[PDB]
């Protein structure tokens, strides 16, 4: 069920580029490159 | 005794979605990529190797290449030997296709 | 009737007595599906078979 | 930019306090009050997925 933190704020400039930076040194550039696919998806959706 | 053995454990579903947009995206080349360079030291000999053994396959079956991409064969030859099915030269088939070409987006 | 300096014919993008280098069109300013991503317009098909924006182009060969 | 603030609107949350109730909920009074709890029970209180 992955190792991750549910957020309760607002995700701000600043956040999404700490958020990229934790996830990358957790799971890669190779997970991190599909993460980046489906927020850019869900992003545009809302 | 510690209470987290299923809590943490079970599968999440609604995934065979998000189990083919990986496929034609090249999701699974560039995660196998990567786990066949976690053990390298240097990347470059790792490229050099490779691209030497591209060639040799292109030299001892010249008329075979052109289509298969030697270079995905060796990457798909070198990740089939511990699992990893990993279909032969990374080919990509069009199982719905009664016409000659997709629009691709 | 006409007196002297008035129009008799028009131009080349010059409906009436003024110029005119462009259409009007109806817009809306919304992010659709991030095809309108930074400067990137989305137009409709009506623009294309009701001849909205079509024009005409010569090209001189010479030899 | 745009996904940015795709993500922003989708994690932004509720109204917090003043600006989704009109009045206070201290304001005694709609507990269904008698002596005993045998009232109407509606409680809409929140969705519990």
């Amino acid at each position: 069920r992955a190792n991750l933190v549910f957020h309760n704020k607002a995700i701000d400039g600043t956040a999404m580029k700490r958020l990229i930076s934790r996830l990358i040194d957790h799971f890669g550039m190779a997970y991190t490159s599909h993460i980046l696919d489906q927020l850019k998806t869900l992003g545009f959706q809302q | 005794k510690d209470v987290f053995m299923e809590a943490k454990l079970e599968r999440v579903p609604f995934l065979e979605e998000q189990m083919r947009k990986v496929n034609e995206g090249g999701g699974v080349m560039a995660g196998d990529i990567d786990r066949l360079m976690k053990s390298e030291d240097n990347r470059f000999a790792f490229v050099n190797e490779i691209a030497a053994e591209a060639t040799a396959y292109v030299n001892n079956n010249r008329d075979e290449y052109g289509h298969k991409k030697a270079i995905h064969h060796v990457l798909s030859n070198r990740m089939n030997d511990a699992g990893f099915a990993r279909p032969e030269a990374y080919l990509e088939t069009e199982p719905f296709s009664p016409g000659p070409t997709y629009l691709k987006e | 009737c006409v007196k002297k300096g008035q129009i008799l014919a028009d131009g080349a993008a010059t409906v009436g007595g003024e110029l005119a280098l462009g259409k009007n069109v109806l817009v809306a300013y919304m992010p659709w599906e991030g095809y309108n991503f930074e400067d990137a317009v989305l137009i409709s098909e009506r623009l294309v078979y009701e001849d909205i924006y079509t024009s005409f182009h010569i090209r001189k060969y010479e030899i | 930019q745009d996904m940015l603030i795709g993500l922003y609107i989708l994690t932004s949350g509720n109204r917090r306090g003043i600006c989704a109730n009109r009045y206070n909920p201290w304001n005694h009074k709609t507990y269904q009050n008698e002596r005993i709890d045998d009232t109407n029970y509606k409680s809409m209180k929140e969705p519990f997925f």
